[PDB]
RNA sequence: UAAGGUGAUAUGAACCGUUAUAACCGGCGAUUUCCGAAUGGGGAAACCCAGUGUGUUUCGACACACUAUCAUUAACUGAAUCCAUAGGUUAAUGAGGCGAACCGGGGGAACUGAAACAUCUAAGUACCCCGAGGAAAAGAAAUCAACCGAGAUUCCCCCAGUAGCGGCGAGCGAACGGGGAGCAGCCCAGAGCCUGAAUCAGUGUGUGUGUUAGUGGAAGCGUCUGGAAAGGCGCGCGAUACAGGGUGACAGCCCCGUACACAAAAAUGCACAUGCUGUGAGCUCGAUGAGUAGGGCGGGACACGUGGUAUCCUGUCUGAAUAUGGGGGGACCAUCCUCCAAGGCUAAAUACUCCUGACUGACCGAUAGUGAACCAGUACCGUGAGGGAAAGGCGAAAAGAAC
RNA sequence: AGGACCGAACCGACUAAUGUUGAAAAAUUAGCGGAUGACUUGUGGCUGGGGGUGAAAGGCCAAUCAAACCGGGAGAUAGCU
RNA sequence: GCUCGCCGGAAGACCAAGGGUUCCUGUCCAACGUUAAUCGGGGCAGGGUGAGUCGACCCCUAAGGCGAGGCCGAAAGGCGUAGUCGAUGGGAAACAGGUUAAUAUUCCUGUACUUGGUGUUACUGCGAAGGGGGGACGGAGAAGGCUAUGUUGGCCGGGCG
RNA sequence: UACGGUGCUGAAGCAACAAAUGCCCUGCUUCCAGGAAAAGCCUCUAAGCAUCAGGUAACAUCAAAUCGUACCCCAAACCG
């Protein structure tokens, strides 16, 4: 990441989101199996989108 | 009747089978030969 | 290079037609195009219209190579020869039958 | 810690057949899919948490083989794993 | 392997023939045998085999010279 | 690169992108399941389970790594045993396994030819074990040569089917020396003087010359025939370009191209500067190659069958000299001549291929070409090593026969 | 009690018939020979080719044996058809 | 469906393996079935398989294999210690009422029950891989007890010609 | 209630004797050719450690993971 991009809202919901991060994916991918409107591009929703940041942001090493 | 083969499934995997001829120098030299024919199987114990 | 593109008319020199013009409705691969109105054939087949349509069905253009179609140069009613950049402006079809170039 | 929050790696998808919408409608009973691993040391003790519901009871079945499709070569459906997931009203001790 | 420990002597191909037409394969032997030698420098004893006149060498290039051609392949004693 | 895109059979449907992270391509990366040499330990491959340590309680061990074996470089612990050391623990690195052919060491035929057949030949080939390199091997004269001279090695052509050897038979067949391809030399037997000095590598960078996602590139129409033309006819046009891919009849001019024109974020072949650091000069006096040579007994390798058998190698006995000393010069002696063994390393002419890339195809066209053009080492067969198919081509357009 | 006699399970073949392009490259019938034993049987392991195993037949070793099965040498060799 | 007939230690019936959707539903007749075929142990698309307790895993082990260090063998390969695996042997807890087209010692409904972990109070030596005890295992022979079972009686439901 | 299933209700429910191959039983008895071991379990101690862990008593308490499960069955679902 650039330094225009680089630790912006990201850090700062590391922890205090943790309880939201699988849930609200979860949600969605329950929704996003059940064929409602005919709407396929949920599927580019609920994954191609949500670990696109936390897998930029790795660089502690270990635990 | 019958001719010469059991059902046993274990004695057609003990033997000749990939861990069996793994453990053999000419198990493994087989296991060349059936990639230099390029079949889809490595090995037919099941 | 793209050298006919949707919006210029194209002349059609295939024996298909013989004379009817059109354009491009949709780019593919593999160098096909499909072109309007071109190739509106009826097939034999049911409309089946279950009192939820009104009804009937539809015809729709089929994909032809793209070397087929050739552009119209409407000012004596044959093909003309595209070419590409220039001197000014960006990535431009140079039209080898045109003074003026973009 | 004990516990933590990555633990909610849990549930994969909903599943629509007669079975359950006959043998399990005078119930409160859903049918899920489940990943290979099924979670079974952790997914009683997050779903509670998770879907807005509290659970009775969880189970997990494998459904297995055909391996037909068509009359040349071979086209396999692949092992998948199915949960039924009861949830609760009351005390029943 | 009846091949020499201390010098890397091995057993040699050859023939065996007579005034007769018909011969045959033979292959030569090593002598080597079992001596117990002392380790000075260590205070201690240790048994190798050696063949004859192998020692004759040994007892004029002290033991250092083999415990040298049993390191160059990694050998303990 | 591109207004396109969400791959094919694929229809259908929901969405995306055009200045603001489009899809796709080429380069540079990120993460990298389980089993497998498989290696913490196990097992009926994709399963089951330890130890140790660091962080942490939110106080059920949660989170996350390391850990076969030997060797090497080296600690921790340590029995008989006093110090030590076997044994045990650990870390760091190496080896293992797989791969086309050539290659080095070990093991190694038969059939065939000799018009039989036992020596010989086939043949150190086929095949099996092990190891290793870009080649292996060979190497800087214990070389020859012949009293005249050459001056590391190897491969090709000759020498020469001669001289040799040979159940003297079949066969085997040189050397010396000549013509080419190809020509780098160094290190130990110690260590003082002198220094980091061609050369290589590791890590970092730049330039030149090639390779590359790529980019431009001429002209044929009118009309007749026909369902459809490039044919025919009429009048031509481009010619550095009429190679041929083809495309919907005989296309230089339809498109894709050809001749020719263009360019380098960065990666990368090659050659070279250079920063760091490791490696390698210059010079001199000593050391100075021993169970090694030589001689027998048994043999091998030599074209050569052991003969008069030298050379080179040696299982085994014997056994020195040590430089007025040692080796070979075809048994051997004498003289003469020329090298100096008993430590090691190495440039490339050569051998070779699964692969990668180009170049040529008077090679094939479905009982041709490989088992193979039809999702064919796939179906099919066998306990398994192993064996293994049958089966092409409606059209321009599915317009694949509505009503 | 029983290397006794009867006899079903099981094991095994004296005769007659059926079958060998047969249902089957060993199965069938009717009278049967044995049937706590040198018995027979379920299961796994160990033993391999000039070697195994055999109250030991060139028998058995997956239809195969005076050297089986598979591959390589191999396009063996054939004064002959 | 009714009747007739055959088998009845089997031509009845319970269940692992091993095979592989054969179990359920639909439509496909083209191919299949040693005949029609409307049927399916056929073709094709979809449905159905739930465990603290079952049988397995963990623990322990036979025959035997695997085997660091160690050893023999040109070599392939073999031997074998420390250890480590392993069944045809030994070890913790399960039975069966509900039922759907097809599911169940698994869910539903009851009852039974074993092993491992966390922790408080009071008092307080616990404990092995070792030692002991047991586990524990020749083949027949001969009484007794007992129970699903046998066969009538009674009882309830029905029959009375 | 689409009775398109899904419940509600409910009789008798007992005596006689005989009886296994199953249960007592791997019993007992009897002869002989003299007949697996280990672990769980019970128990003794070694180790190690301490108002820890364990043990005895009372009481709360977290888990039971790992594999399989349909259908066939002396059978036109195994083997030929």
């Amino acid at each position: 990441m650039k330094a225009k991009e680089l630790r912006e809202k990201s850090v700062e919901e590391l922890n205090t989101e943790l309880l939201n991060l699988l849930r609200e994916q979860f949600n969605l991918r329950m929704q996003a199996a059940s064929g409602q409107l005919q709407q396929s591009h949920l599927l580019k929703q609920v994954r191609r989108d949500v670990a696109r940041v936390k897998t930029l942001l790795n660089e502690k090493a270990g635990a | 009747m019958k001719r010469t083969f059991q059902p046993s499934v274990l004695k057609r995997n003990r033997s000749h089978g990939f861990r069996a001829r793994m453990a053999t120098k000419n198990g493994r030299q087989v296991l060349a030969r059936r990639r230099a024919k390029g079949r889809a199987r490595l090995t037919v114990s099941k | 290079a793209a050298k006919i593109r949707r919006d210029d008319e194209v002349i059609v020199l295939t024996g298909k037609d013989k004379g009817k013009r059109g354009k491009v409705k949709n780019v593919l691969s593999s160098g096909k195009v499909i072109v309007e109105g071109i190739n509106l054939v009826k097939k034999h087949q049911k409309p089946v219209p279950a009192l939820n349509q009104p009804g009937g069905i539809v015809e729709k253009e089929a994909a032809i190579q793209v070397s087929n179609v050739a552009i119209f140069n409407a000012a004596t009613g044959k093909a003309d020869r595209v070419g590409f950049r220039f001197e000014d402006g960006k990535k431009v079809r140079f039209f080898k039958s045109n003074s003026e170039t973009i | 810690m004990i516990r933590e929050e990555r633990l909610l790696k849990v549930l994969r998808a909903p599943h629509v057949s007669e079975k359950a919408s006959t043998a399990m409608e005078k119930s409160n009973t859903i049918v899920l899919k489940v990943a290979k691993d099924a979670t079974k040391a952790e997914i009683k003790a997050a779903v509670q948490k998770l879907f807005e519901v509290e659970v009775e009871v969880v189970n997990t079945l494998v459904v297995k083989g055909k391996v037909k499709r068509h009359g040349q070569r071979i086209g396999r459906r692949s092992d998948w794993k199915k949960a039924y997931v009861t949830l609760k009203e009351g005390q029943n001790l | 392997s009846r091949v020499c420990q201390v010098t890397g002597k091995r057993p040699v191909t050859g023939n065996n023939r007579s005034h007769a037409l018909n011969a045959t394969k033979r292959r030569f032997l090593p002598n080597l045998h079992s001596h117990r030698f002392w380790v000075e420098s260590e205070k201690r004893f240790v048994t190798l085999r050696v063949s004859a006149k192998g020692m004759r060498v040994i007892d004029k290039k002290g033991i250092d010279t083999v415990l040298a051609e049993l390191r160059a392949r990694g050998e303990k004693y």
